[PDB]
């Protein structure tokens, strides 16, 4: 049923994967993001105003320009912490343990 | 005071970090078991690959001694690949912590001769797979870049099309096979830049009067193109 | 004199203005300006392109088979501030010649100034024959003009 | 009269003599729209036309490929910059 | 303007094959050269607040 | 069909001419535009010209 | 004698499992790894809700890092991944209202 | 997302 992916195939197979009981968000995909040269760029501007090490090292900041936080832990907050607590309450939520609250996040955020 | 205590959950609750671990370690929490990556596909060396070379299959030869056994790709792979992720397929062409094929130079010479010469580069030589989302990063940041460069470019996304193509067959370790892959696209985007060309400079040619046997076929429909 | 520099320069935009306003088709209009501008050329050591720019206004509405392409390069090169980087030798032999000037020889890929004649060569058997024995010896190939087979026919060339 | 030998001629007819005044107006509306194009060449243009082109958008501000001309925002010594 | 419009066309043409886009100035440039372009009908007065 | 062939064998003659004609006028304003800013360049030139013994840019010592 | 150490590695070792586990199909790996993830740490339980109050700095050093160790979005609409990025994330809070992190190469 | 993920 799984058939090979050829390597010409593979730049769709990152941006449209298959499917998956953890999907990512396809999406979104296209705006993760994580950039090396952020601090190095800095260093470079700053110096080039005139500063030194230890001003550039303290003026120093990390990006902002990241991949974007989940909006449900924004939205679902008092549910997530509901299920957090029942899960260090009953062990990880062995046997259905917090399946009242997974059922209910899951429902808020799929609406069948 | 015993060593790493609290660090390995995966020992005290039987949980395979891979088929691999569940079938060493017999924690048989995989319901498909496990197909062994066999040892011709976990390691290797490189290879030439064409037919139109001599010495095809055979390992490529440098400076420094090196294991000459070859990473052979998946030819007659299984019908179920039941993992058809990137890290999974990458497998299938290339090994995931990069070829056996790297030196350890005895002076700093040696390897500065070597890549005058163009037979050694870190890059290349040292250095594992890359994974999917680090590909994906540097994707997005390449394209982020172009257009901030232009957005107004037509070849924008033929440009990030081989670029994204040469990430994806690593081309740090393979560089031409790479480029076998993604010179479609720079193809492509040296198309698309004469095209842009004659857009912005007014550039046409005379047309010749229609032929009188345009159509094969009178009652055949002559649809019309620009 | 900077006050007859400013005032040339004033004059030289004006007469592009009116010519431009006439266009150039109808260019006999402007020849006000010539009495001036040739004043100011013998002046200030300075080019304007007048007779130039003159004779391809007129060969452009009755063109040359050349299509006026000489006229062209010539007002090009003239339009250079510092001067013309490539001119036109002036023969008694037949075919003219391009050349270049020396003092930019540095800024053109070339071994000399004579960047060969200005008009094409004519068709001649004995040209074509002289290029390809040429061409050959510079190749130096075992094989030209090897016929493994050749269809068998009284004819010394079949077909061709 | 017919036969199923025929059905290949009935199909054809049936489906293609219809189109014939189709055709034929085709041709006159072609020949009638490269009569006024020339026409309008006899009495003049700015820039050229293609006669036996698709589409001709060139104008004083327009390429002939439906863009703006480059450097046309001046005016220039010999005139039109084409 | 025209000859403004190609100044700069020249300008940008020699930047950018002068600095690929692993440069880290490319971008500062480019940026620089396309608000010369949308000021290109200004005097410098009025160029200088935009492209500063 | 013949006259309009010869018809309109004429008339791209002359189309090819006025093409040919409209294309080098285009190359012509360009170079001159091209002109005109090198001319306005070598004002920015200094008196006597560049040093061009010497690097422009001295960055870096030398011992 | 080292938890806060042993503790990270094994959440993130338990996270490759989860995704391995995801690729292959295989829901009861899967669930094993979620339900040994360190769920009964009083510490991160406690920065939880810091965490999600948090702004500014430290939220953008937090985010930093966690970007690092698990750039992938995760989907929105999966509580178990969107749970197990919370948790990381409140673990990453916690060491750096402890200790805080410096992620630049030049330091001194 | 980008024009050459379509394929149909």
């Amino acid at each position: 049923a799984a058939s090979t992916i050829p390597i010409s195939q593979w730049p769709s197979l990152l941006y449209a994967p298959p499917s998956s009981p953890a999907n990512p968000a396809v999406e979104a995909l296209p705006e993760m993001q994580f950039d090396d040269l952020h601090y190095p760029r800095q260093m470079l501007l700053c110096r080039g105003a005139g500063y030194s090490l230890e001003q550039c090292n303290r003026m120093a900041q990390p990006d902002a320009r990241v991949t974007p936080e989940n909006p449900a832990e924004k939205l679902l907050k008092e549910e997530a912490v509901a299920a957090i607590a029942c899960l260090s309450q009953r062990e990880g939520g062995k046997d259905e343990q917090c399946r009242y609250y997974i059922e209910r996040m899951y429902k808020l955020a799929n609406k069948e | 005071s015993i060593l790493g205590a609290e660090a390995f959950p995966e020992l005290l609750s039987k949980v395979p970090l891979n088929p691999q671990m569940d079938e060493d370690k017999h924690f048989n929490k995989y319901k498909w078991g496990n197909e062994p990556i066999p040892v011709n596909r976990r390691t290797g060396s490189r290879m030439n690959s064409s037919i139109y070379d001599n010495r095809n299959h055979e390992a490529v030869r440098h400076p420094w001694s090196t294991d000459a056994r070859t990473f052979h790709p998946n030819d007659n792979p299984e019908a179920d690949r039941i993992n058809t992720q990137y890290s999974n397929m990458v497998s299938d062409s290339f090994p995931e912590g990069g070829f056996s094929d790297a030196p350890r130079f005895s002076s700093n010479w040696e390897r500065l001769l070597a890549y005058h010469h163009g037979l050694y580069s870190p890059e290349k030589f040292n250095s594992t797979t890359k994974t999917a989302d680090e590909i994906r990063l540097a994707v997005n940041d390449f394209a982020a870049k172009v257009h901030a460069d232009d957005p107004k470019n037509a070849c924008k996304y033929l440009m990030i099309e081989e670029f994204k193509c040469l990430q994806s067959a690593q081309a740090r370790i393979d560089p031409q096979g790479a480029a076998t892959k993604c010179v479609k696209w720079f193809n492509e985007w040296r198309q698309c830049a004469w095209d842009q060309e004659k857009m912005v400079k007014g550039y046409n040619y005379i047309e010749d009067r229609r032929a009188r046997k345009h159509k094969p076929y009178i009652g055949a429909p002559d649809l019309q193109y620009s | 004199a900077p006050h007859q520099r400013a005032a040339c320069e004033q004059l030289h935009s004006e007469y592009k203005q009116c010519l431009a306003k006439n266009g150039r088709t109808h260019f006999s209009a402007c020849t006000d300006f010539h009495s001036k501008l040739r004043a100011c050329e013998n002046m200030l050591g300075t080019s304007y392109c007048i007779d130039e720019g003159i004779n391809l206004m007129k060969c452009t509405k009755n063109p040359d088979p050349s299509f006026c392409a000489k006229e062209f390069v010539a007002m090009r090169e003239c339009n250079r501030p510092q001067g013309p980087h490539l001119v036109l030798s002036s023969s008694p032999s037949s075919p003219p010649h391009y050349e270049l000037r020396p003092e930019v020889k540095h800024l053109y890929n070339v071994d000399s100034t004579d960047l060969g004649s200005a008009v094409a060569p004519v068709r001649s058997k004995e040209q074509l024959d002289r290029v390809a024995d040429s061409l050959k010896a510079d190749l130096n190939l075992p094989g030209y003009g090897h016929i493994p087979y050749k269809w068998e026919s009284l004819r010394p060339n079949p077909g061709a | 009269s017919t036969s199923p030998g025929l059905a290949f001629a009935n199909l054809t007819l049936l489906l293609d003599v219809p189109q014939l005044p189709a055709i034929w107006a085709v041709n006159a509306w072609r020949e009638l729209n490269g009569l006024f194009t020339e026409m309008k060449t006899l009495a003049g243009t700015s820039d050229l036309l293609y006669p036996s082109n698709r589409y001709n958008p060139q104008n004083e501000k327009t390429n002939r490929m439906g863009r703006p001309r480059k450097y046309n925002h001046g005016e220039w010594m010999f005139g039109n910059s084409y | 303007v025209d000859a403004r419009e190609m100044k700069v066309d020249m300008y940008e043409k020699l930047f950018k094959q002068a600095a690929d886009l692993e440069n880290p100035c490319r971008m500062p440039g480019v940026a620089y050269l396309r608000c010369l372009r949308d000021t290109l009908t200004e005097t410098q007065s009025a160029r200088r607040s935009s492209c500063l | 069909q013949g006259i309009k062939t010869v018809y309109a064998s004429c008339r791209y003659r002359k189309l090819n001419e006025r093409e040919i004609i409209s294309d080098r006028y285009t190359w012509l304003h360009e170079r001159m535009l091209e002109d005109e800013v090198e001319r306005v360049l070598l004002e920015q030139v200094p008196a006597g010209g560049f040093d061009k013994t010497r690097p422009g840019l001295l960055l870096g010592p030398s011992t | 004698s080292s938890p806060h150490m042993d503790r990270l590695l094994g959440d993130l070792k338990l996270l490759a499992a989860y995704d391995s586990a995801a690729g292959w199909q295989e829901p009861k790996a899967m669930e094993s790894a979620f339900q040994s993830l360190s769920w009964d740490d009083a510490d991160v339980l406690k920065a939880l809700p810091q965490y999600l109050n948090c702004r500014g700095e430290q939220k953008r050093r937090v985010d930093f890092a966690y970007a690092a160790l698990c750039p992938r979005p995760v989907d929105e609409k999966d509580p178990k991944q969107t749970l197990m990025s919370l948790w990381m994330k409140a673990r990453l809070f916690s060491y750096d209202q402890k200790h805080p992190f410096v992620l630049s190469p030049f330091a001194a | 997302a980008s024009p050459m993920l379509f394929t149909d």
